[PDB]
């Protein structure tokens, strides 16, 4: 079939591709990295960090009990929880 | 015009087709890929299974999975802005949510994508049939990600959107639904499996009955993209299996069609079967046996011998698989043979 | 000997890493099949010799 | 752990085995430069 | 302009280096067992 | 410890022969 | 040979099957990676080898072989000379250069056609004699060391023999085997459980003893083919084409590799376990041994103990040989190793012996083998399918036996695709099926 | 001729290529989060 | 005639006998004829079998109480394991019966003649003069059947644990396995379920398109399928209008115009994955089981965080424990 949208080999092999990108690609690679390093990713998605999955003493699991006052639960767990 | 401008535009070629469909395919489908992805990389699934579900937590490819909502929610769509989460993208990310998301957004991606199969199809003067065949998965994905869960207790027991987390989905059935022994599921493997052969064979059967119509060691180029010329002697075909297997796929409209059927069909038989599992209607049963299983403590079929494996799969996993029940099984109650 | 050796062996490696990239480009670029021919015999005996050198050398430090 | 006098090279000894593979790899690099 | 193969191999090694990192990362990585 | 840097060189030893061959000529 | 007038890129090496190979050098080229690989891994192995840690406990596939030959071991499977191992890899490795240094040449700067330079035996496949004579060389070649080994076995140091009097220990094979009934007899031996035709081999006397017989037998072949031309039913029978030659030849490996995979999993003789892990059956027999002791030592009668099933826990009965360990362990009543043979009897395991002559050096070797068993995950967490991460160990036998099968399998796949394409030249329909002259579109319709 | 840099084709190829490296970097980062 | 065998020689190789019977034929043909005959009966009416190392007879004959699904002809007992238990080695016919000797017969037989069919799978591609990378497709299949009947047995030492010939039997051979090999977590089986799923998807794909760009030749009353005659010279489908569609439906270039390549892709995908799989079993045959990440994810204090694989493993123990209750007379299922 007749195809005509801006070619690929062109730019993957392009001089400009590598010059705009070289600098920006790792900008994302780095950006992601920082997202992890700051440790914000954790707070970003509640995702606990090894240091804080279980409180110190307790052995039970901080399980969400009631679907409607769930927000509380999480807290009261994340609460007593270190 | 005003419509046709939108049409005219979005409708013509431009490499990556984008159509009347795309409007829902692309968005839903995207989010969906993302939806699953973000979870595996950053989102935890602890507050629902006390189980780690993210690279970030340390999980690997085969470990990561985007949880599934605690048995406390049930089937509530668990909305980001709904009463449960209240647009708290961290809690909402915590109460699982992403699930209903990935699943619902996803559920459209399919609806949407199949449409696209129609759109591009009605625009190119072909038979939609491909779009039909595609029910094969919609039915599965519908039943297996919405219906079954919707039939059980909570979104929880629904698939897992994991690699291993999904393997759990198997066993758990074998162990509780003893699916393995359910006619419907059977045709489900009768079709997939049966079809795969059908595929691997037509593919190779074709390659060999290829007319040397090129020059040298590259029968891959010798083919004409341009015009009609049966590349594989249909005659050198039948007279082959007719003598090697006793049968001849004499015709190509049916051959290249019967291949459409095989799978799609079985899949449905699967989707039906599981529909059963939704309302716990399962094929564990097999009275004729079990009734005589009572007396004759010495008669044993694989069925029973197998059925027993199941009975172990329960007793051991239920306590940790179904955490919200706070099951407790003392050292004693656990079923075991003499030895381990 | 214990001191001399470590430079002797590490020589053999910088010579082989060399000897390697060498011949390859050599048989490839026949323009200097006539001159590089010797850049190929250079390492060679010095390489073989460098190995027989690590020779009596190893039976002397351990 | 190689003879004491080789202490310096545990690092290379470490890699040497990867090479074999490396060859099927290169075989491609060339085939690619030579447009198949 | 820039030769095509040269972009492939350097693009590739990255996948082979990044992927390699990931395997190491499973040994000391949080997900190790220590 | 060092192991990694020294592996690096050997690994890029092969594509370098391809490069040194691109510039000069032959092979073809 | 460029593209056109050749195959595609993936079938690259086919254009080397054209004219006279530009390079033997390819074959030599890698005939090096193969020898270099020993040079790296061997170095790498020792590079990680500790003398105390059981050789099989430290992923040693390569190193255990040197030991099995009598090098760097002696009393018990203990390693005294970290040197010998190092030696062999160092040599090979370096040895590889010459092998590669040359193959690398023969392929680019030498005669792009040795068909012409021919003279010296030379090149062309159909040439029925150049081939009979060639293999002929490589026949004297092999048998060559068959003796090389016999020497190491009889004139340079000996081998490791677990059976050997005292206990595992480097010993010299004094009296190899004469009698052809024995050395040959194995081939005629059962293939199934109880007697594997190749595998079953108690001692070295029959090994080195047999190798001898093979060196000469094999040399007598090179000497043979080198001098003559294959008969007419031979020509009549087998297709001759460079490819076709690989085709056969390749399916000798397939088979052979299985013969390895099936061998490295089963023998304690040529694979001592002091260097490899305890053989699969040995394991579930070792367990037996350990617990027969645990209770007997705890005060149980053992011999007369009625087991859960109806058979008996510690001791059971087999159909042909009367007495063996009982569990599910039975499957392996054919297992034989020095750690359990003393406690053997006329009728089988002896109650009197097992009860009082069962010494300590056994309870501890028995327990090592109970633990260290050929069970692990790719993850490399040695143990039952469902064990916690902690003790990890994968038997050399696991990797060895496993790999070779997948490869040897795959090869069998090869023997096919290379016979499938080669039996095709034989008539010329290999390129395809001629659009105007196909046998079928002109044949009596089956009905 | 002169084909734009802001192509339909491109918007897509991007929504992916941006995150991917954002993620890949995120992950290569985790590879060390001990303790 | 000079010799009468001359005719036997062309007959076997009769390129026109309704059903070709090559040289492999002459072995296949009956090896399966005996194999089948023993089978069909063993199912219909055969005594129980002590299978497991004990004397617990497992019944598997319709006439002995089997539904078609429960049906199965059972293996040889851990008593024999690998020894060759042919019909003569057994004293009373009934011995062979009880100790489960049909298995070996059925298994050994088909498992053999099967391969010859694989040979005679190609022998017709020679007498017929067609490219023959066909017989190989058939491998993957035969490999597995060989794997599940011959490798694994030699692997664990007894034909005892070789996928019992019967419906519910397989299910058994399976659930057990998972338990002792975590097969499901095995990289190989993956690449297996990979293709199978694929092929089963491609089988519906390539079958879909063709019929979707079928071409003209019918009414609405007529069966569109009728539009074609055996021995057509030009294919029935309009390939250009097909790729012209599918290609478009997401990417345009992730599509096939090269019919030879496509039909090929269909071959190799299923056939390659299936191989890995066939190898998967054959891999764990000597205990290189699937992955294992139990307790592999932990927090600071060491309190253990269950991996979604720990459940896999939980449900795994439930399996480990029960399977073959009574025999297992020791702590470790070392077989
Ligand atoms: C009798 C007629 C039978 C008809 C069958 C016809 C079917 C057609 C053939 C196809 C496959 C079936 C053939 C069976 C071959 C497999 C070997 C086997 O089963 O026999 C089992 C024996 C095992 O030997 C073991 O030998 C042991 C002895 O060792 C013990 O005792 C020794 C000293 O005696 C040592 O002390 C040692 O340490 C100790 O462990 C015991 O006696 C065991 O009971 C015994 O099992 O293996 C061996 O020796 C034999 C090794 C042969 C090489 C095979 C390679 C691997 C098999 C691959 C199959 C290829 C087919 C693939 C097709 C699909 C795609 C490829
Ligand atoms: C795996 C081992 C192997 C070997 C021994 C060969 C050998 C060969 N291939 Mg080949 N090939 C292979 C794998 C191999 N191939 C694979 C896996 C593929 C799939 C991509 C191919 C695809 C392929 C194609 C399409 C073709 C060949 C061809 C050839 C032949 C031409 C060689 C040449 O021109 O090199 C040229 C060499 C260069 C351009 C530079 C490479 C530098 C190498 C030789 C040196 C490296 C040595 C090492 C790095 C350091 C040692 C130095 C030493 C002095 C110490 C030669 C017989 C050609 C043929 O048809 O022959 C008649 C051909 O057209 N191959
Ligand atoms: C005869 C083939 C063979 C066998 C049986 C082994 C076996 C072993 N090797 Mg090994 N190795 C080999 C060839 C082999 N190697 C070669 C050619 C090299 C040079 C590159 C190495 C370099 C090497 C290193 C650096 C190390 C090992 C180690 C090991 C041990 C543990 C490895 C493991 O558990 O990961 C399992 C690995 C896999 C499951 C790879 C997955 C396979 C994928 C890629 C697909 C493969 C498909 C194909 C059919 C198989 C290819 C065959 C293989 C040669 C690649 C194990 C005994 C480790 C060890 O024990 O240290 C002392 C170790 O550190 N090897
Ligand atoms: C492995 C099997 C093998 C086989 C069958 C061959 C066969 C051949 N090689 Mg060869 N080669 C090999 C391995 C092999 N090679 C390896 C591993 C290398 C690495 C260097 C080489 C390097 C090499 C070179 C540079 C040349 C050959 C050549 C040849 C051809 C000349 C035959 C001749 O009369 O030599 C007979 C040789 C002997 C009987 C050995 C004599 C040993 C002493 C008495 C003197 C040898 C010189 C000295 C010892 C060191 C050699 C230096 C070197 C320049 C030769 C012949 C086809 C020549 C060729 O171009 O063929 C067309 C050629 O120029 N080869
Ligand atoms: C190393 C690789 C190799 C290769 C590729 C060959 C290839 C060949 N050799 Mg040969 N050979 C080799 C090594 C090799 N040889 C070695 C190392 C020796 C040492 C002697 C010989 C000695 C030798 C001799 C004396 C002869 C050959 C011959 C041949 C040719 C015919 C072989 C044939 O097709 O057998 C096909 C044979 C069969 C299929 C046998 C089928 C019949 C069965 C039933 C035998 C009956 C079994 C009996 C009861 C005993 C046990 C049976 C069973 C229970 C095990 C063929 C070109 C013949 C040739 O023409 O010139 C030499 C020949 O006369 N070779
Ligand atoms: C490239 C991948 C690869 C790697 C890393 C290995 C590695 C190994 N193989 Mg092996 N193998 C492979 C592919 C590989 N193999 C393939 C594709 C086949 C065909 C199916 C085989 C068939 C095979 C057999 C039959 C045996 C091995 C053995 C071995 C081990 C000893 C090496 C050896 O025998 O030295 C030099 C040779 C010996 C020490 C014994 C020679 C055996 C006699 C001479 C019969 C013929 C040898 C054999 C056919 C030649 C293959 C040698 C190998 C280096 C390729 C070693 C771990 C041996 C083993 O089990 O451990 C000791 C062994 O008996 N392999
Ligand atoms: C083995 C599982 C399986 C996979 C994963 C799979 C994948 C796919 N099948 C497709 C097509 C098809 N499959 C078909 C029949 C079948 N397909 C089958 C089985 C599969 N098919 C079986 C059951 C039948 C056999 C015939 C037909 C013939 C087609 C099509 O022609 C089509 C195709 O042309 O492929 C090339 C492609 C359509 C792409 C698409 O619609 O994206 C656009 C929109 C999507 C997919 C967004 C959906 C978002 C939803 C699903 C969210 C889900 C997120 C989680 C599931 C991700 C979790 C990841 C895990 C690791 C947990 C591709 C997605
Ligand atoms: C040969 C190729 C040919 C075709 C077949 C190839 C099959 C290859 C299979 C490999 C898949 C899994 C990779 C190993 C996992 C691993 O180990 O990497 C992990 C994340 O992986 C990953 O993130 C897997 C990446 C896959 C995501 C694909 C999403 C699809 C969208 C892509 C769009 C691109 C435009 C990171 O490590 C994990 O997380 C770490 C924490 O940082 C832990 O420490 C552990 O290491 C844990 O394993
Ligand atoms: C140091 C030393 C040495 C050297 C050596 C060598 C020679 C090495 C090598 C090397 C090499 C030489 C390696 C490798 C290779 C290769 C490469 C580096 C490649 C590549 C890459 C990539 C990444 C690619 C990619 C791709 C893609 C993308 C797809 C397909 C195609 C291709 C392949 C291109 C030795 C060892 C001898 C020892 C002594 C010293
Ligand atoms: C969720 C979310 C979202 C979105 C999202 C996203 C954005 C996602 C993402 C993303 C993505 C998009 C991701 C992904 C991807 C990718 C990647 C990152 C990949 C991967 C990886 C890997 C690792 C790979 C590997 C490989 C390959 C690639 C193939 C072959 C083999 C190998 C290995 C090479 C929304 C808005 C809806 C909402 C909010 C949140
Ligand atoms: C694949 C091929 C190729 C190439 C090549 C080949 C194939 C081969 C070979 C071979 C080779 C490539 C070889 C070699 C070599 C050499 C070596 C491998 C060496 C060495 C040495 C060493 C390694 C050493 C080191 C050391 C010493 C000296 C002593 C002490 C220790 C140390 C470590 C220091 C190509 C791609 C072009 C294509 C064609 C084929
Ligand atoms: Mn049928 Ca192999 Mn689990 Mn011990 Mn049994
Ligand atoms: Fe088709």
């Amino acid at each position: 079939g007749t195809t005509g949208e801006r070619p690929f080999s062109d730019i993957i092999t392009s001089v400009r591709y590598w010059v705009i990108h070289s600098i920006t690609i790792p900008a994302l690679f780095i950006a992601g990295w920082l997202f992890v390093s700051t440790g914000l990713a954790y707070d970003v998605f509640g995702t606990p960090r090894p240091d804080s999955y279980y409180a110190q003493e307790q052995r039970s699991i901080p399980l969400v009990t009631d679907r409607f006052e769930a927000k509380q639960q999480v807290e009261t767990f994340l609460e007593q929880l270190k | 015009g005003w419509f046709d401008i939108l049409d005219d535009w979005l409708k013509r070629d431009r490499f990556v087709f984008v159509g009347w469909s795309g409007i829902l395919l692309f968005p839903c489908a995207y989010l969906a890929l993302g939806g699953w992805l973000t979870g595996t990389t950053f989102v935890t699934s602890w507050y629902t299974h006390g189980l780690a579900s993210s690279y970030l937590e340390g999980c690997n490819f085969l470990t990561v999975a985007v949880s599934t909502p605690a048995n406390s929610m049930g089937h509530s769509l668990l909305l980001l802005w709904g009463p449960e989460a209240q647009g708290d993208f961290t809690r909402w990310c915590q109460l699982g949510g992403l699930w209903t998301f990935i699943a619902l957004h996803g559920a459209f991606g399919l609806i949407g994508f199949m449409l696209r199969q129609f759109e591009i199809a009605r625009l190119v003067g072909v038979r939609p049939y491909n779009a039909i065949a595609f029910s094969a998965p919609i039915a599965v994905f519908v039943s297996v990600f919405l219906i079954y869960p919707l039939g059980q207790s909570s979104w929880f027991f629904a698939p897992s959107f994991g690699v291993a987390a999904i393997f759990r989905f198997l066993l758990f059935f074998q162990g509780f639904h003893n699916w393995t022994l359910n006619p419907f599921h059977m045709m489900g493997v009768a079709g997939v499996l049966g079809g795969a052969l059908l595929c691997a064979i037509h593919g190779a059967t074709v390659e060999n009955t290829l007319f040397q119509d090129g020059e040298g060691a590259s029968t891959f180029r010798a083919f004409n993209p341009t015009q009609a010329e049966e590349t594989y002697s249909m005659v050198t075909a039948n007279r082959f299996w007719s003598q090697i297997f006793g049968i001849a796929f004499s015709n190509k409209r049916w051959l290249h069609f019967f291949m459409l059927f095989v799978p799609v069909t079985g899949l449905w038989m699967s989707a039906i079967g599981v529909v059963g599992l939704a309302l716990n209607l399962r094929s564990y049963d097999f009275i004729s046996q079990e009734i005589r299983a009572a007396e004759d403590p010495e008669f044993e079929t694989f069925y029973t011998k197998n059925l027993l494996l199941n009975e172990g799969i329960r007793a051991w996993m239920a306590p940790q698989d179904q955490p919200h029940e706070n099951f407790v099984f003392p050292e004693e109650v656990l079923p075991r043979g003499n030895a381990l | 000997m214990t001191i001399l050796f470590q430079l002797a062996l590490a020589a053999l490696v910088i010579l082989s890493f060399v000897m390697v990239i060498g011949v390859p480009v050599a048989y490839a670029s026949p323009q200097d099949w006539d001159r590089s021919k010797q850049l190929i015999f250079l390492g060679s005996g010095l390489w073989i010799a460098l190995v027989l050198v690590v020779g009596v050398l190893n039976f002397f430090v351990v | 752990k190689l003879p004491e006098a080789y202490a310096i090279f545990d690092p290379l000894v470490d890699v040497l085995p990867v090479i074999p593979v490396l060859f099927f790899a290169l075989a491609f690099v060339v085939q690619a430069a030579v447009g198949f | 302009r820039i030769p095509l193969w040269i972009v492939a191999t350097v693009a590739g090694m990255g996948v082979i280096v990044i992927v390699g990192l990931f395997f190491y990362g499973a040994y000391a990585g949080l997900g190790s067992s220590l | 410890i060092a192991q990694l840097t020294m592996i690096a060189m050997i690994g890029i030893a092969g594509p370098m022969i391809i490069f040194l061959l691109a510039v000069r000529r032959g092979n073809l | 040979d460029q593209e056109s007038s050749g195959f595609a890129w993936w079938a690259g090496n086919a254009r080397l099957i054209n004219l006279s190979g530009k390079l033997l050098g390819a074959h030599v080229a890698h005939a090096g990676l193969i020898v270099f690989w020993a040079g790296a891994m061997t170095l790498f192995e020792l590079a990680h080898f500790i003398p105390e840690k059981p050789m099989y406990e430290q992923g040693l596939i390569l190193i255990p072989h040197i030991a099995t030959l009598g090098w760097g071991v002696g009393p018990g499977g203990e390693v005294v000379d970290t040197f010998p191992f190092f030696v062999v890899g160092v040599v090979h490795l370096i040895s590889s250069a010459v092998l590669g240094f040359g193959g690398v040449y023969h392929a680019i700067r030498g005669p792009e056609t040795l068909e012409e330079y021919s003279s010296f035996f030379g090149y062309d496949w159909k040439d029925k004699n150049k081939m009979t004579t060639i293999l002929g060389f490589h026949l004297i070649v092999l048998g060559i060391g068959a003796l090389l080994l016999v020497a190491k076995a009889m004139f340079f140091g000996g081998l490791y023999d677990t059976w050997a009097p005292g206990g595992g220990d480097v010993r010299v094979i004094t009296n190899p085997t004469l009698d052809p009934r024995v050395i040959f007899g194995y081939l005629l031996k059962s293939p199934f459980g109880g007697e594997g035709w190749i595998v079953s081999v108690n001692n070295l006397e029959d090994v080195v003893g047999g190798h001898i017989w093979i060196g000469l037998i094999c040399i007598a072949g090179g000497i043979w083919h080198i001098l003559t031309t294959p008969f007419g039913w031979a020509r009549r029978a087998f297709i001759w084409s460079g490819e076709a030659y690989l085709s056969y030849s390749l399916g000798a490996l397939s088979m052979m590799g299985f013969i390895a995979t099936c061998f490295v999993w089963f023998n304690n003789t040529v694979y001592p376990s002091e260097f490899y892990g305890p053989t699969g059956p040995e394991a579930s027999q070792a367990q037996a041994m350990t617990f027969l002791i645990r209770d007997q030592k705890l005060g149980a009668n053992v011999g007369s103990a009625q087991g859960p099933t109806g058979l008996g826990k510690y001791l059971m009965r087999s159909p042909t040989g009367e007495i063996i360990f009982g569990g599910e362990t039975m499957r392996f009543w054919d297992f034989r190793g020095p750690w359990l043979e003393p406690l053997r009897g006329p009728n089988g395991l002896d109650l009197n012996k097992i009860k009082n002559d069962i010494q300590p050096w056994q309870e501890r070797r028995a327990a090592e083998y109970m633990t260290h068993a050929p069970l692990g995950s790719l993850n490399s967490v040695g143990g039952v399918a469902t064990e916690i991460n902690s003790v990890n160990f994968v038997s050399p036998r696991s990797w060895l036996a496993t790999s070779h099968f997948v490869l040897a399998f795959f090869f069998l796949v090869g023997h096919l695709w290379h016979a499938g394409r080669a039996r095709a030249a034989a008539a010329g329909f290999e390129k395809g099926i001629d659009r105007e002259s196909e046998p079928v579109l002109s044949m009596p319709s089956l009905d | 001729v002169s084909y734009p840099i802001f192509t339909v084709r491109w918007v897509a190829v991007h929504t992916l290529a941006v995150p991917t490296i954002f993620f890949l970097g995120a992950i290569a980062a985790m590879q060390f989060i001990q303790r | 005639s000079a010799n009468l065998w001359e005719r036997f020689c062309n007959w076997v190789t009769s390129t026109d006998n309704r059903l070709y019977v090559g040289w492999f034929g002459v072995i296949m043909i009956p090896t399966l004829l005996a194999a089948t005959i023993c089978f069909v009966i063993a199912f219909i009416a055969a005594p129980p079998v002590d299978i497991d190392g004990i004397r617990e007879p497992v019944s598997g004959s319709l006439l002995y109480g089997n539904n078609i699904i429960t049906g199965a002809v059972v293996p040889s007992s851990n008593a024999i394991g690998l020894h060759f238990y042919p019909i003569w080695e057994a004293a009373s016919l009934d011995e062979w019966l009880y100790n489960g000797g049909p298995y070996q017969l059925i298994i050994f037989h088909f498992l053999l003649g099967a391969s010859c069919y694989m040979g005679r799978q190609w022998e017709l591609s020679y007498r017929l003069g067609m490219r023959p990378w066909i017989c190989v497709a058939y491998s993957a299949p035969l490999a597995s059947a060989f794997a599940v009947f011959l490798i694994y047995p030699i692997g664990q030492g007894s034909f005892s644990d070789g996928m019992p010939l019967g419906i519910s039997g397989t299910f058994n051979f399976m659930i057990v396995f998972q338990a002792e090999h975590n097969i499901l977590m095995h990289p190989f089986h993956q690449l297996g379920v990979a293709g199978v799923f694929g092929g089963a998807l491609f089988c519906a794909m390539h079958g879909s398109l063709v019929t979707s760009s079928l071409i003209r030749e019918t009414t609405e009353t007529e069966s569109a399928n009728y539009g074609y005659k055996f021995g057509q010279e030009e294919e029935t489908y309009n390939i250009v209008a097909a790729h012209g569609y599918f290609g478009r439906l997401i990417f345009q270039y992730a599509s096939f115009n090269n019919s030879r390549s496509l039909h090929f892709f269909l071959a190799a995908w299923r056939v390659v994955g299936v191989w890995f799989a066939a190898l998967g079993i054959s891999t764990m045959a000597f205990n290189l089981n699937g992955f294992n990440f139990n307790h592999s994810v932990i927090d600071a204090k060491g309190n253990v965080i269950n991996t979604w694989a720990d459940i896999i493993n939980r449900a795994n123990l439930g399996m480990e424990v029960m399977h073959e209750r009574n025999a297992h007379n020791f702590p470790l299922d070392l077989a």
